[PDB]
């Protein structure tokens, strides 16, 4: 009956709680108290491009390591050139809400998305010069929070009606579906493997899903707020989130523990975006308190404070040739450090 | 051109000078620093307020010499170099810095009366612009009696700078352009004006009573001390001017207004120390600042 | 019983949930602190690399 | 640098132009954002405005550019998400006031919107539509039977009107910072743009003299 | 995408003529625009080049002053204007497009052009036709003087075709780049001052007559080519 499904649920929690009790042993702290600090890093801004009107919320950077995307909320997708500061294309919008952008591993096509319910992709190569839109995906109840791409016809979708698709372009319908999050889901990425990928979903829950097989493998719950930002080791073990509690976290997919907490006294504002780095030492945050601050994998100690901007950093990036990382906020500037 | 009277004025003005540049140097110096910051967030107002607040150092830092004329009592001794250069700016900055008085007023009619027009007009590419006119034209205007060498020996081997109490030249017809002009025009601007704003804030609604009251306090406050600071110079000076003009015979009443003339210049000195602390101690955000 | 078929596959998913393989802790710390020492040179974000090649320098 | 990153720097350039060409545009711009029931009467107002997922309509009054966004079902968005609407002027509440009982669902609705953390700096305005019927039901309808504290006989227009009046201005909590406008419109009538554009005016004002003056 | 040319005819010793050229297909604003002229059975020649919106226009030291280039964004239209003609501009006239920015194709589309009848770096390339059989791979290498290693690491050398009756056709671009709808078999390297084109198992429609180019500064300079042909 429905009281023997509560009590067979608990029986099961209790189960999968005193089997993550057994697998602990020590603390990663104890792990790792040996190994040689990384020292202080001092950045410095070195390019800042300016041009947009109204405030950035977040973009991306692309494979050769030279072009990146923005994106504001006047209703403009502007390409950059990091090296020379030279705009290449400006691609005017029709909905002016956005909260996502993505470039594709090829380079031919581009993506955005908000409020409108309705995914848009770009062409950028035409033999007429012109960018024009190519498909408009649609069939969500909800607003678009974070989409990326996995191949040239592969697109993964998250939106705030506690659903995340997976679609086919051409075909334009949806070909798989995950279900079970409580809560509507903010943030994703995509493993390097390109086989799996995880989400937080503002339930203090993060949940793995399988690109072909369909369903959830884990779920990892030690939050105790809307998780605000994901992203991936690069090895493909371990993934990292930020929360409006003022703290990140670390994790592990096979040992299925939280590891790590870092944290401090000070902050008392929320995580916005969160990145690693070339080699899995550096946890780049960005903070409310106008600022963005490093830390460190196995020491959890700050290391700098990358300052310099007047309002609130929204969106973060690491390069993949491991050179430059890139912040976007509010007053309207894209600045690259190095 | 008769014996004057100076007896009764000896102190007053260099002892009152070494107060001001004591006390103007750090009010204008903040009020330039406060000024920085307006325009730095993208307002037109703190222009106008940092032009105000250099001229009126320059005024301070040629005061400490002036004094010595009074001082070391060497009736201009230092030679002509001086006396085409400190008397020009002497008599010439201090009716440029009510230009920028003006150009505040008008600013501020163009936003509380009306906050959606003039939008090319109160940008700060076209205020800057505005600016070097303003000070291109004053200099223009007052830079004829630099040309031409003041210096004339007295009856006590004294020697007067940029002034002789026979009104010999053409300084006579010159001042009275320095008067109707230079302080009469820029001062009805300021009353037609700060009237306006009053008028529209009592229609507002969303104001209240403490802040209706402030702004009530404020207007009257700029629209009196800049009558105090310099309406008793001016009033004498067209009168000692009228005595050459109408009959150059009569030299008695030229003789007082000479007490009064050194006693009423130090006086408009502390006009000075009205612009900083008037512009940037009153307002509570820039007191914060 | 849609109700009952909820809280039918929520103990379902919980039964995937049952059956996983784990590591140790140590064992799983290991890991992630060995791929850092064999990438150490080559981070430009730890180790400044001179300005000669650098091409936002 | 090679007769090609010349070009690129031209197309640079001419895109900056272009872009900068809007900006004025921009800068002079004043949004409005419409939330209302659905026995509001938005459609009617909607309607008679333009006569003289997320839509937007645009309208020009005075030489003035406006925006007003519609938003239809998203009302019940309560995360930070939702609040990048944190650049708009001004907030519309199309509200009925002829059913006594959707009066109370109203309220909580207001309560549930103005209080919002977020939207401290909008000027809130309140357009009591219908007051057409409410005329003729005051002399027949008693709003005693619903409400336990009106004093006058709910038979007084003017007795009425002061009554709700107050009931929606109490609401707003935390004092009041920003202004709230009211007005007893209908449909109609065609002075309702001049009306928002007086309001927002004043607001304007108020701005200016705080920025400016007295600081 | 479809580009005319039009204004050609017989004209005297002389005199003026206006040339016209028709765009239809594409953004014209957007695109900037060359003129380049043949000889009956010579070699090719830059003339002139005027930018996007008509901010900056470049002219060929052979003449000067006695040409004038204008665009007309609304209707489409480009045309040329001569004075005083002379027999050494007997020529058969084409049009070129090009667009430039990061990762672009320059020098990609050409007009059939029209006729015309009165009455610097150097190139290397020596025609010595080779004789050829279907199946077999060739080599065509074109020498340049100046070394054309810009130090932002960018090779500025393109390839060029043109069959009998036809007009050129853009293969190779900045020196490895294939352009776009060319077979795979084509393939080109070389360093700096060394240029060669790996052409692999030949095929039809492979005569005609081919030709290298440099873009490092301004004046453009061509080749004679080499007719690969049996």
């Amino acid at each position: 009956e429905l009281d023997q499904l509560r009590q067979e649920a608990e029986q099961l929690k209790n189960q999968i709680r005193d089997a993550r009790k057994a697998c602990a042993d020590a603390t990663l702290s104890q792990i790792t108290n040996n190994i040689d600090p990384v020292g202080r890093i001092q950045m410095r801004t070195r390019r800042t491009l300016r041009g947009h009107l109204a405030k950035i919320y977040a973009m991306h950077w692309g494979t050769d390591s030279r072009l990146l995307v923005s994106a504001s909320q006047d209703g403009k997708l502007i390409i950059w050139d990091s090296y020379t500061t030279n705009k290449v294309h400006a691609i005017p919008l029709r909905s002016s809400w956005v909260m996502t952008c993505a470039y594709a591993p090829s380079g031919n096509y581009v993506a955005c998305g908000g409020l409108d319910n309705i995914c848009s992709i770009y062409n950028l190569k035409t033999r007429e010069g012109n960018v024009r839109v190519s498909r408009e995906l649609a069939g969500h109840t909800g607003y678009l929070s974070c989409c990326r791409f996995l191949d040239d016809n592969q697109i993964v979708t998250s939106s705030g009606d506690t659903t995340c698709a997976l679609w086919d372009i051409e075909t334009g319908q949806q070909t798989t579906t995950f279900t079970g999050h409580t809560g509507d889901v903010m943030s994703l990425s995509l493993a390097p493997d390109t086989r799996l990928f995880v989400s937080g979903a503002c339930d203090a829950s993060a949940k793995l899903w399988d690109v072909r097989e369909g369903m959830c493998r884990q779920t990892f719950t030690g939050h105790e707020s809307d998780i605000n930002a994901i992203c991936f080791f690069p090895n493909g073990n371990a993934f990292a989130t930020g929360s409006d509690d003022a703290t990140c976290r670390l994790f592990d997919l096979r040992a299925d523990q939280e590891l790590m907490t870092y944290s401090h006294d000070n902050i008392i504002c929320g995580i916005t975006s969160v990145s690693f780095s070339k080699s899995g030492r550096l946890l780049l945050a960005g903070y409310d308190d106008f600022n963005c601050n490093v830390w460190d994998a196995l020491k959890a100690d700050r290391a700098g404070v990358l300052a310099g901007h007047d309002n609130r950093v929204s969106c973060l990036g690491v390069t993949d040739d491991g050179m430059a990382v890139a912040t976007g906020s509010w007053d309207s500037f894209l600045k690259i450090w190095n | 051109g008769c014996h004057v009277d100076s007896r009764v004025d000896h102190l007053f003005p260099p002892s009152l000078y070494i107060f001001v540049i004591g006390v103007g140097l750090p009010t204008n110096c903040l009020a330039l620093w406060a000024a920085y910051r307006q325009v730095q967030q993208r307002n037109e107002l703190g222009v106008y307020l940092m032009n105000l607040s250099i001229a009126d150092l320059l005024y301070i830092c040629t005061l400490p010499l002036w004094v010595d004329y009074f001082l070391h009592h060497d009736n201009w001794i230092h030679g002509p170099g001086s006396c085409k250069l400190f008397g020009f700016i002497f008599y010439t900055n201090i009716y440029i810095s009510i230009a920028f008085l003006c150009c505040i007023s008008v600013d501020r009619y163009l936003a509380v009366a009306h906050p959606l027009r003039f939008a090319r007009l109160r940008r700060v590419k076209t205020a800057v612009a505005v600016s070097s006119v303003v000070w291109a034209t004053e200099l223009g205007a007052n830079s004829a009696p630099l040309f031409h060498d003041e210096l004339f020996r007295d009856r006590y081997n004294h020697t007067f700078c940029f002034e002789k109490f026979p009104m010999e030249g053409w300084v006579a017809w010159m001042n009275l352009y320095r008067v109707f002009v230079g302080f009469l025009f820029p001062w009805a601007l300021m009353l037609l004006s700060y009237r306006g704003i009053l008028r529209a804030v009592r229609g507002s609604v969303s104001t209240e009573r403490q802040e209706k009251a402030k702004i009530k306090r404020l207007a009257l406050s700029l629209i009196a001390i800049v009558l105090v600071c310099f309406a008793p110079y001016h009033v004498l000076l067209l009168s000692r001017s009228a005595i050459y003009l109408g009959r150059p015979w009569d030299c008695g009443f030229e003789e007082r207004v000479f007490s009064a003339y050194h006693s009423s210049l130090a006086f408009t000195s502390l006009n000075c120390v009205a612009d900083p602390i008037l512009y940037c101690l009153v307002n509570e955000g820039a007191r914060s600042d | 019983t849609a109700s009952i078929a909820q809280a039918r596959k929520l103990v379902e998913q919980l039964k995937m949930e049952a059956n996983i393989d784990r590591i140790k802790v140590s064992k799983a710390a290991a890991d992630l602190m060995a791929y850092c020492e064999a990438h150490a040179k080559e981070d430009p974000l730890l180790t400044p690399v001179p300005a000669s090649e650098n091409p936002f320098r | 640098v090679s007769a090609e990153d010349k070009a690129a720097a031209e197309r640079s350039k001419e895109i900056d132009k272009c872009l900068s060409r809007e900006k004025t545009y921009v800068k002079r711009l004043v949004k409005i954002l419409l939330l209302g029931a659905d026995n509001s009467g938005k459609s009617t107002f909607l309607k008679q405005m333009r006569i003289i997922g997320i839509h937007e309509y645009d309208f020009e009054i005075k030489n003035v550019p406006f925006k007003m966004v519609d938003v239809g079902g998203q009302r019940s968005e309560r995360k930070r998400w939702f609040e990048c609407f944190d650049s708009v002027t001004s907030i519309l509440f199309l509200v009925d006031s002829s059913d006594f009982n959707r009066l109370t669902e109203s309220l909580n609705d207001f309560e549930t919107i103005v209080n919002n953390r977020v939207f401290s700096n909008v000027s809130i305005i309140l357009f009591l539509n219908k007051t057409d019927l409410l005329e003729e039901k005051v002399q027949i309808v008693s709003i005693k039977d619903y409400f336990l504290e009106f004093e006058g006989d709910p038979h007084c227009l003017r007795d009425v009107q002061k009554f709700l009046v107050e009931c929606f201005r109490n609401k707003r909590r935390d004092q009041q910072q920003k202004p709230l406008y009211h007005h007893f419109t209908t449909a109609i009538n065609t002075e309702n743009a001049r009306l928002i554009f007086r309001d927002v005016k004043d607001t304007i004002l108020h701005d200016n003299l705080k920025q400016l003056m007295l600081q | 995408v479809q580009l005319v040319e039009s204004g050609g005819g017989l004209v005297q010793p002389g005199g003026s003529r206006k040339l016209s050229c028709s765009a239809s297909g594409f953004a014209f604003s957007s695109f900037g625009m060359h003129w380049v002229r043949q000889a009956p059975e010579k070699g090719l020649e830059w003339v002139a080049y005027i930018s996007s919106g008509s901010g900056t226009i470049y002219y060929a030291d052979t003449v000067k002053g006695r040409f004038t280039i204008s665009r007309d964004d609304p209707k489409n239209t480009l045309f040329l204007q001569m004075t005083s003609l002379r027999s050494e501009d007997t020529a058969m006239y084409y049009c070129v497009r090009s667009i430039y920015y990061y990762g672009s194709s320059p020098f990609d589309f050409w007009g059939q052009g029209t006729t015309l009848t009165v009455s610097d770096i150097v190139m290397t390339q020596a025609t010595s036709s080779v004789p050829v059989t279907p199946g077999e791979s060739v080599s065509i290498s074109c020498r340049s003087s100046k070394s054309l290693l810009h130090s932002n690491g960018n090779t500025y050398l393109y390839w060029f075709l043109q069959r009998p009756g036809q007009s050129p056709q853009l293969l190779i671009y900045r020196m490895s780049n294939l352009a776009s709808g060319v077979p795979d078999r084509f393939s080109g390297s070389g360093s700096g001052t060394a240029f060669t084109l790996t052409i692999s198992r030949l095929e039809a429609e492979d005569v005609g007559v081919y030709y290298c180019m440099q873009h490092l500064e301004y004046p453009l300079t061509f080749g004679a080519g080499t007719k690969l042909e049996l």
